[PDB]
């Protein structure tokens, strides 16, 4: 809160003097008078010609070659004329090849595709846990599995036990999958990379299995990273179907993040947070537990869990403070985490409604309501059929 | 303080005369050591692009950067472990450079299962596929050694333990030792003393009543960056009043928690990572597993 | 028609679909708690759906099959407030036991009625056509020797005695709940007896105490509702103590 | 759910909560209004029957609106079908309560006694479930004037006043409203009844064509019930028509 | 739109709606991008939900997947969560007959319930279109109005 | 609250307008990587850049035939989808262009510097490939039934081979795998092998799709070719419920290429094989969609349902784990394995890491016997939950 | 609008527009304090006045007592000072936290009070604070061992004895007033930390010993570890009694280095300790001579 806002202060004097201090040192001022920084400058100009092509390294071998893919014609066998050397290079990577002559440039951009950046969504979340309207514990368990090992080896090691390689987030839906994955990330101030998994669904041949190795790839380099598989289900088995160009489809795309997940051993990269709203209905062919070991089920909030969610509410909010919080909760029945947020809105929303600018007591017992009612036309009441 | 902290022309001279202290200044370390708790992850923040900007401007730059950033780590005592340590792991597999290991070691005092971790692995992996001389074996090895000293043992913090909005013990002298070859002979008086520590102590006292190990407390050590830094934290989170040492700097956040028990602080969280200061009603201060 | 919809298939969940499925209602609409007194053994409900304008004499949510065993009731299903369900196992079990009462005399036991009702539930499951009813029933009352029993019916038709049990609204909530306020205590004073009920039913409070209705009965006697208007003057003195806990 | 298992009433839901008794809810918002309000000397229903047709042979003017007993009617919201079955039933039961008791029978003894066949309809024996809502008005000394309302499930309630039919839920509120206690008279709960009966209903004439109206009046201490004939029916609809006219343009 | 101040872009629930580059589910993205940067905008996200039976019953299915996503991503993204300037408007023939993607909460938080016609309302609706179509010989819009209302506007 | 708040606008602007500086930042310098030894590299490049002959393209001989009046040509085809013919600059011969050799062309003059390694399918899958295993049954879950009847098909004929032959049988080397995934069927598989002392190879199916249509065919008939040019291994094949799966001859999806590697496949497989001790195993992680003319008995052996470790079994492999960290010893792990379904060795192993990640919680460094049962309760329902109704299935 | 009310009212006053003076000189700020806390830091450091932490210096001073109560007052003026000192440029600064040591010096509760005196490392400051920390109650409950401890604690010395500034100045003035000498002394004296020091090692566990290999240059490295990891008591003990093998094989500047990391853990002993560092000061050449000095430093300081 205070702190939040002082960070603020510091923060405004150093975008200032960051675009100023980033001038003198990144070149001319700091212009290349060294033999090795000179070569390197000097000899890309003049291989380069306008326009270039980009290509994906397809395989290198251990001679000074190595063989690509370029976007425009054939592939290549392209030797790596002058700059980086063999180790530097590794497959799966996007490199940089002139059209006079397709040889390897280099990388240093950690790939550069236009899948990457949408992969990229890394400047982070300012949601971080209890700016969440989250359980307690619920967000501890996410905490405990992906950031943890990271933050203290210290705990896991003297305790024995093993790091996973993600975790995963399945529903009862309405219950902030994708915001715990969220607060978890800005923690640690690591690269937050995001896809949606219809993305990976295509009717194009066989595009979507290389999308699905990728993002493991692309994380690699940036890593420490976090890497979040929006609605896993859907390359998966919730469907496509078998009459649309699913049928070869969804099989490959699902097949290929269930292998490399699996391994053959967790293997322990890069971490995972996935998000799923049910694994309810669906088929088996996800990740099991002991290879990313603790898997985290949500509840649909009782009374005594309504607390934690409702009290984090009701600072943003006003005159729900008069009455008591308690009472509150035990009037309302059981309902899902998004269903108690909707309610806290709406209660908003309603005064303004009612000729009132702002949540009332009055506003919050009504906003109650509602929802309710959605719910209870939507699926059975009470007493027994 | 961090206006002037970004001030730079090393175009001119290596030596003294045009040169002078900026890559060295670059971590941004005096504020972060006196004042405040929200301050030193924020100047860290800034720290880490500062990196790139010395190591690319120039191949010289990064020589030196690497050295002075590894020490921001045990002067500043930031939130953030992530970038640093890993970053001076791989430089030096890749490149023999005795310094980095030194300027770790510092760090890896501090609490010596969580970022010693990675430090060990790669302090014993170059110290015995790389030696250049006796000499270069013997920064090696002091470093290896000085890096491990298990879980927050005369840990090294910049606070009195009673705050950290105070002025820390002589942060300079460890600076001195790391901005300037560890090598050099002469340097050997000096370098004996580079000690800054903060006490073992986690004593409850403020009151005679002289029990040991103190009140249930509130931390979270599943953290990077943390909600409430306010002055003093979030007095939830997860339990602790455990008797080992309280494990920092990714698990920083101390509140005191003593009114359910009815005693009341008198130190109430300003900083502080060591003794507790309370007026006790109780003759007997109570002790829990968390 | 598939094999799934059948009423026959036993399931890979190995027990039977119909069976399984009836257990899952037994939170939601109305709430019945039932606590064990050496004096009274008492149930109380909350919510009988009444909007006061529907007579309360119509809806019975606490009905007496015997002159010495009582019980109550919730459930969960389609239509709100639903009478009829509930309704045909009262009067099923009401007669059975006036039966009893003339085959083998004086006031019917509480644990036979209630070996009964969970064997009612459970007959339908091998009979023609039928699923069982999903209703928890609990029956309370006091046997003919005055030994206080108090005990609970489940939808398969296991039965258990309890000091103290809590269904509707959550089930498992409710049990758990009541748990912290039962002491040996309770049991033995008779203005506590009422207490322990209303204080498992206020953590879903509705419309005053009013709308909460509360009967004793003793040992051999008839159910004696006591008013709506005196329910009214315990739960204003411990709606207050009840904020604390949770 | 993702798939019913039900299909027959000797098959279960895949949830074993009965999704066919809420259609048979919306089922009675299909068919026209039913209501009831209470009088201090009867109680009258008001009922839309399915006829609204020009040509009508008259014979009847019992066709939602069946005198039972000579104490209680009862009418119908929903399928006609269903009634003529239902209304037999409740003859046989009507009478054999009086050879018992032989007493002016209570509207809620009757109604449990129908219920009863209702419930085990939708448990076994594979038979549809009911998609009528009845209201059963009567007289008993021991209370009084009432009014009940039954659901194709088996659910009951008293009520004194009662509306199903025509979208439930404005309807009930509605009737509660204009409703008054105890400042009634026969005649203007019937002025009223046509007046409500048009509100919820679309149209905006209503005739006695649409329309068939019952009185049960006490007189001389016992119960005379009877269904009102059509010229009759007119001069209630009268009434409450130039009330209505005012409000239309 | 004309109320809000914004530009009406109709957007469909389609995303096969896309083959200029491929697939509208594949390139979810795009559509995204165009409506931020001609903010105000309202995007009308029809949905009738008369269009399949067996979809609405359950929760997968090909058309749920894609929908499912092109929703997430105006929470994850932000820019629905950040600001509302863009508003989204589903539509739905009733309260409840609501695919699953589009009836939980958190992508809900309204509903609103408007009357079939009456006298009164087609009396005001046929003397607007009246005048502006053609009005008739000495008035008798008042007749119509009073015999009967209209089945829709 | 209100002083701070015309900060807040202003440091937005600040922030966009640093979004594009971060590219500057990182350089403004147009190079990658560079060391004074690359300048004399250089020279030669530049020729290389020069002249347009160069660089060479990859191109596939998909048949030889062509020699027509030249020194050997062939169709060599290019991948932008245009057939070219050779000549030489190097050599050309029978031998260096080949049925599946790849060759390295130029993009103005098309003549042969180099062939290539035959295929790119062989050399990508390279890395995949892991070799013998080192694993034991105690990993496994312990001693399964499933365990025993893989030793029947892999240790018997491999080990004492002499037997089968003279007796008159063929040995069986077949097994289908199927069941839900977690069982540990490529963990079984690989435990056998071990103890045995034969090789074992992985082969994933899904991360070989390259494609041209048809092509999906080539690849399958290499992997096979692989595992049978190493005598005494065990070929164990993941991920083929597509590419070498199911057909789809109701389709209206556009497919065929699932269809043409599974028509190579069953063609290669039926009648005969050569095959020495290569032992097929087929693991099948769908049973929405099945093949079924693998799956029925055969040239493919025997068919075992895999089941999850039983009751011994999984006690025996907790306890190794146990040890290894800090529990309290007369541990209630039995108790619980009892109480609970059948519950496999990766589930067994998530209770200890949850256990202690409990206990961490707690604020002890013991892992306790009350963090052990709250780890069960959790790993049980979450394995628990999948269905595909089968029931359904069954009546089809 | 309640729920905002108070916070309005504040954040209303931190603009301090026209006026900077004042008509008042204690502020309209008074009962807003005790709502609402996370206004009030916002306020004085925008201002980035000595006349903002004057305002705010009066109202805390009468609030203690009378408003709620002590603990409360003390604790809402600890994190205003913390917003505030950051934004205040450094001449300026020196003047607020003398203005803040008025408001402490009144408190029951002295912690906040020490960090002040401390930033300064002013000598007068310091004897005015910790005479002030004892006086409130003259048995020794919780006012003398705070003032005690707590002013001790602080740091400015690498080595451990902490800051040492305060303390031949404050102890005459404690013995003085009469609790016993022992007492106030051992507890003000490094003496009592030895033991602490000792009891908490085992709990975390030790490193080992430094030692590497006597021979070579990595004796030279064996001797610079222990001095760097042990500041305090060791559980090296038996390397560096065994003086002969470690200390003397050493070379150059080295030696006297071998002397001086000796001291370090000898450091929290000189009950018998002593006796070493002074046989090594007698002989030999002058580097192991000047290193026995160090070292004698080291563990005087004890």
């Amino acid at each position: 809160t205070q702190c939040r806002l002082k960070l603020l202060k510091l923060e405004r004097i150093k975008d200032y003097l960051l675009m100023e201090e980033e001038f003198i040192r990144n070149q001319e001022q700091m212009k290349p008078l060294e033999e090795k920084q000179e070569e390197e400058r000097s000899k890309v100009d003049d291989l380069r010609g306008t326009p270039m092509s980009v290509g994906t390294l397809e395989e290198i071998i251990d001679d000074n070659h190595a063989i690509v893919s370029t976007s425009v014609g054939s592939e290549h066998y392209v030797s790596i004329l002058s700059f980086v050397d063999k180790d530097l290079l590794e497959p799966g990577c996007s490199v940089l090849l002139n059209h006079k002559v397709h040889a390897v440039i280099g990388v240093l951009m950690d790939d550069t595709d236009p899948l990457v950046t949408v992969m990229k969504v890394e400047k982070a979340p300012q949601e971080t846990y209890a700016d969440i309207g989250g359980l307690d514990n619920q967000i501890q368990e996410i905490k405990e599995s992906v950031e943890l090992p990271l933050t203290h080896p210290e705990y896991y090691e003297e305790m024995g036990i093993k790091p996973p390689k993600g975790v995963i987030l399945y529903g009862p839906p309405g219950t902030g999958k994708t915001l715990l994955a969220k607060a978890v990330a800005n923690q640690t101030s690591a690269t937050f990379l995001r896809v949606v998994g219809s993305e990976l669904i295509q009717k194009y041949l066989g595009d979507g299995p290389k999308l699905v190795r990728e993002l493991f790839r692309v994380a690699e380099e940036h890593a420490p990273s976090i890497v979040f598989i929006d609605e896993i289900d859907a390359i998966g088995t919730k469907r496509y179907d078998s009459n649309s160009g699913g049928e070869r489809e969804i099989q490959r795309t699902m097949l290929e993040l269930l292998n490399q997940l699996d391994g053959f051993d967790s293997r322990g990269d890069v971490k995972v947070i996935m998000a799923t709203n049910r694994i309810e209905t669906l088929d088996p062919a996800l990740i099991r537990p002991g290879r990313i070991d603790r898997k985290i089920e949500f509840p649909l909030p009782d009374e005594k869990t309504k607390k934690r969610i409702f009290q984090i509410h009701t600072s943003r909010m006003t005159l729900a403070d008069d009455v008591t919080l308690d009472d509150l909760i035990m009037a309302k029945d059981d309902l899902s985490g998004a269903d108690i947020k909707a309610i806290c809105t709406e209660a908003g929303l309603m005064a303004l409604r009612e000729r009132r600018m702002k949540v009332t007591n009055e506003d919050f017992k009504k906003s109650k309501e509602n929802v309710l009612y959605k719910k209870q036309e939507g699926t059975p009441e009470g007493l027994y059929l | 303080l961090k206006v002037q902290q970004l001030l730079h022309i090393c175009s001119e001279h290596f030596d003294s005369k045009e040169k002078e202290e900026d890559k060295d200044k670059k971590e941004k370390k005096d504020k972060d050591k006196k004042e405040a708790p929200a301050d030193m992850g924020a100047h860290q923040g800034v720290a880490v692009l500062g990196i790139a900007l010395i190591a690319m401007g120039e191949e010289i730059g990064a020589e030196m950067a690497l050295r002075t950033f590894g020490h921001l780590l045990r002067y500043g005592e930031p939130t953030l472990r992530r970038a640093v340590p890993l970053a001076l792991a791989l430089i030096s597999v890749s490149n023999p450079r005795l310094n980095i290991l030194d300027t770790l070691s510092k760090f890896s005092h501090d609490a010596d299962p969580e970022v010693s971790y990675n430090s060990i692995f790669a302090m014993g992996m170059v110290g015995s596929g790389t030696n250049n001389a006796r000499l270069a074996a013997m920064l090696r090895q002091l470093a290896q050694y000085h890096a491990k000293d298990p879980n927050n043992l005369f840990m090294v913090r910049l606070a009195q333990g009673l705050t950290h909005l105070g002025k820390g013990t002589l942060t300079l002298c460890p600076y001195h030792s790391d901005r300037q070859l560890m090598s050099q002979v002469a340097v050997a008086g000096l370098l004996t003393v580079l000690v800054s520590f903060l006490d073992v102590r986690n004593i409850i006292l403020g009151k005679s009543h002289y029990v040991l190990y103190g009140l249930v407390a509130a931390m979270q050590p599943r953290m990077l960056v943390t909600f409430d830094e306010e002055l003093r934290p979030l007095p939830v989170s997860v339990r602790v009043g455990q008797a080992v040492d309280v494990v920092g700097q990714a698990g920083k956040p101390k509140t005191i928690t003593g009114f359910q028990t009815h005693t009341t602080p008198v130190l109430l969280a300003h900083g502080e990572r060591a003794e507790l200061a309370t007026e006790e009603f109780l003759p007997v201060t109570p002790i829990l597993e968390g | 028609m598939s094999y799934d919809r059948a009423i026959t298939v036993f399931s890979p969940d190995g027990h039977l679909f119909q069976v399984e499925y009836a257990q899952e209602a037994v939170k939601k609409g109305s709430t019945a708690v039932g606590v064990r007194g050496r004096d009274i053994v008492v149930l109380g409900v909350e919510k009988k759906s009444v909007a006061k304008l529907q007579d309360e004499r119509t809806v019975r949510k606490i009905c007496a099959l015997d002159d010495n065993v009582c019980m109550a009731f919730a459930v969960v299903a389609s239509v709100s407030g639903l009478t009829a369900d509930a309704r045909i196992v009262i009067n099923r079990a009401r007669v059975e036991c006036q039966s009893h009462r003339l085959t083998v005399g004086d006031p019917v036991t509480v644990e036979y009625i209630t070996r009964y009702i969970a064997s009612l539930k459970q007959r339908y499951t091998q009979s023609n056509g039928r699923r069982p009813f999903g209703i928890s029933a609990l029956i309370v009352g006091f046997d003919f020797d005055g030994t206080p029993r108090l005990y609970q019916t489940d939808p398969s038709g296991t039965y258990h005695a309890w000091k103290a049990n809590a269904i509707g609204r959550g089930a498992k909530s409710v049990r758990e709940f009541l748990e912290k306020n039962y002491t040996d205590d309770a049991i033995e004073t008779d203005d506590l007896t009422i207490k322990l009920v209303i204080k498992a039913l206020l953590e879903v409070v509705q419309s005053g105490g009013k709308n909460i209705e509360l009967a004793v009965m003793r040992r051999d006697q008839p159910l004696k509702i006591l008013s709506p208007e005196e329910i009214e003057k315990y739960v204003a003195e411990i709606e207050k103590e009840k904020e604390e806990n949770e | 759910m993702s798939r019913r298992y039900d299909s027959r009433t000797t098959i279960f839901s895949p949830e074993g909560r009965l999704y066919q008794v809420e259609y048979a809810m919306e089922a009675i918002g299909h068919a026209g209004t039913c209501l009831g309000i209470l009088a201090n000397d009867g109680v009258l229903l008001a009922a839309e029957r399915r006829n609204i047709h020009k040509l009508l042979d008259e014979v009847f003017f019992s066709e939602k609106i069946y005198k039972l007993n000579e104490d209680m009617a009862c009418s119908v919201a929903g399928i006609t079908s269903d009634a003529n079955v239902l209304t037999n039933e409740l003859r046989l039961i009507a009478q054999r309560y009086l050879l018992q008791y032989q007493e002016p029978i209570p509207c809620e003894q009757l109604v449990t006694a129908l219920c009863d066949i209702k419930q085990a309809y939708t448990q076994f024996g594979g038979k549809r479930p009911f998609g009528v809502s009845l209201l059963y008005i009567g007289w008993d000394k021991h209370y009084g004037f009432q009014l009940y309302q039954s659901d194709p499930s088996g659910n009951y309630g008293g009520w004194k006043a009662t509306c199903i039919g025509n979208n439930s839920a404005a309807a009930v509120s509605m009737l509660k409203q204009d409703y008054k206690e105890g400042e009634m008279t026969l005649k203007s709960a019937l002025a009223l009844a046509v007046k409500v009966l048009n509100k919820t209903m679309d149209v905006s004439k209503l005739s006695a064509e649409k329309v068939e109206i019952a009185t049960l009046t006490r007189e001389n201490g016992k119960t005379v019930i009877r269904v009102l004939k059509q010229k009759e029916v007119e001069q209630l609809i009268k009434k409450h028509e130039e009330e209505e006219a005012k409000a239309e343009r | 739109a004309h109320h809000t101040d914004c530009t009406f872009i109709r957007v469909s629930g389609s995303e096969l709606v896309q083959k200029f580059i491929g697939e509208g589910a594949r390139m979810v993205r795009e559509l995204f991008v165009m409506a931020r940067e001609h903010a105000p905008s309202i995007i009308f996200m029809d949905e009738i939900d008369s269009i399949g039976s067996s979809r609405l019953e359950g929760g997968s299915g090909g058309d749920s997947e894609v929908q499912r996503t092109m929703l997430e991503l105006l929470n994850q993204l932000d820019g629905f969560e950040a600001t509302k300037n863009i508003k989204v408007i589903m539509a739905t023939n009733r309260i409840d007959i609501l695919d699953s993607a589009l009836l939980r909460p958190g992508r809900i938080d309204r509903k609103i319930e408007f009357p079939p016609p009456n006298e009164e309302a087609r009396l005001d609706i046929l003397k607007i279109h009246s005048r502006k179509m053609n009005l008739t010989r000495g008035i008798n819009l008042r007749k119509i109005a009073e015999l009967m209302p209209g089945a829709s506007g | 609250q209100s002083t701070y708040s015309r900060q807040i606008k202003q440091v937005e602007d600040d922030i966009q307008q640093l979004l594009k500086k971060i590219n500057e930042l990182t350089g403004i310098k147009e190079s990658d990587t560079g060391l004074a030894p690359p300048a004399l590299w250089d020279l030669a490049a530049d020729k290389q850049t020069l002249q347009s002959e160069q660089p060479l393209q990859v191109a596939r001989c998909t048949k030889i035939i062509n020699a027509d009046s030249e020194d050997p040509k062939y169709i060599i085809n290019v991948k932008q989808f245009a057939k070219f013919v050779v000549d030489l600059s190097d050599q050309v011969a029978p031998t260096d262009i080949e049925e599946g050799m790849r060759v390295g062309v130029d993009r103005n003059k098309y003549q042969i510097h180099i062939p290539l390694p035959p295929k790119i399918d062989p050399t990508v899958t390279m890395m995949q490939v892991e070799e013998k295993p080192d694993v034991t049954y105690s990993d496994v879950g312990g001693c399964k039934e499933q365990i025993e009847k893989l030793r029947e098909v892999v240790e018997t004929p491999l080990l004492h081979p002499e037997r089968f032959v003279n007796l008159g049988i063929e040995p069986p080397k077949g097994v289908l795998l199927f069941g839900p995934p977690g069982t540990g069927k490529t963990l079984c598989a690989r435990a056998v092998a071990n103890r045995t002392d034969a090789c074992f190879i992985p082969v994933i199916g899904s991360e070989l799709v390259q494609k041209y249509v048809g092509e999906g065919a080539r690849m399958v008939r290499e992997l096979f070719e692989m595992a049978r040019t190493k005598k005494a291994c065990l070929i164990f094949f993941d991920e083929i419920d597509a590419i070498g799966g199911a057909r789809f001859d109701d389709g209206a999806g556009g497919d065929n290429e699932v269809q043409r590697t599974m028509l190579e496949l069953i063609n290669q497989l039926d009648g005969f094989d050569p095959r020495g001790n290569i032992k097929v195993l087929m693991a099948t992680n769908r049973p929405d969609t099945l093949d079924p003319a693998l799956m029925r008995p055969g040239r493919l052996d025997r068919k075992i349902e895999f089941s999850l470790p039983d009751l011994e079994g999984r006690t025996h492999i907790f306890k190794i784990h146990a040890r290894s960290m800090s529990v309290e010893r007369d541990i209630r792990f039995e108790l619980l394995a009892r109480l609970c379904p059948n519950s496999t060795g990766a589930e067994i192993r998530s209770v200890c890491t949850e256990a202690g990640m409990f206990a961490i919680r707690a604020r002890r460094k013991i892992a306790t016997e009350k963090d052990f049962l709250e780890a069960v309760n959790k790993v049980i329902k979450s394995y628990a939950k999948f269905s595909a109704t089968p029931r359904y299935m069954t009546y089809n | 609008s309640w729920g905002h009310e108070y916070v309005r009212h504040l954040a209303g006053e931190v603009a301090k527009e026209w006026q900077e003076l004042d008509d008042a000189e204690k502020a309209q700020r008074e009962p807003l304090l005790t709502l609402v806390k996370e206004i009030v830091p916002y306020n004085m450091a925008h201002n980035a006045e000595h006349e903002a932490c004057d305002l705010l210096m009066e109202i805390e001073q009468v609030d203690m007592l009378e408003k709620d109560i002590d603990e409360n007052a003390y604790s809402k003026v600890c994190l205003y000072l913390t917003s505030c000192v950051n934004y205040v440029p450094e001449p300026e600064n020196s003047a607020l936290l003398r203005c803040a040591l008025g408001v402490f010096r009144k408190f029951s509760r002295f912690p906040e009070a020490l960090r002040l005196a401390l930033m300064l490392n002013d000598m007068e400051l310091v004897e005015d604070i910790f005479t002030s920390c004892k006086d409130v109650v003259v048995q020794k409950q919780m006012a003398f061992m705070l003032g005690r401890h707590g002013v001790f604690l602080e740091l400015s010395e690498d080595v451990e004895e902490y800051e040492d500034l305060t303390e031949i100045m404050s102890n005459v003035q404690l013995n003085s007033n009469f609790l016993a000498l022992a007492r106030e002394l051992d507890i003000m004296e490094p003496k009592v930390p030895d033991d602490i020091y000792k009891t908490h090692l085992e709990n975390n566990r030790f490193g080992g010993s430094g030692s590497q290999v006597d021979s070579a240059r990595m004796n030279l490295a064996s001797s610079f570890v222990n001095g760097f990891v042990n500041a305090a008591f060791g559980q090296d003990k038996l390397l560096t009694d065994d003086g002969n093998k470690w200390l003397y094989k050493n070379k150059d500047h080295g030696m006297l280095s071998a002397a001086a990391s000796l001291g370090m853990i000898l450091l929290w002993d000189v009950d018998g300790g002593l006796t070493q560092i002074d046989k090594y000061l007698y002989s030999s050449e002058d580097y192991i001579k000047s290193g026995a000095l160090l070292a004698c430093g080291i563990v005087n300081s004890g």
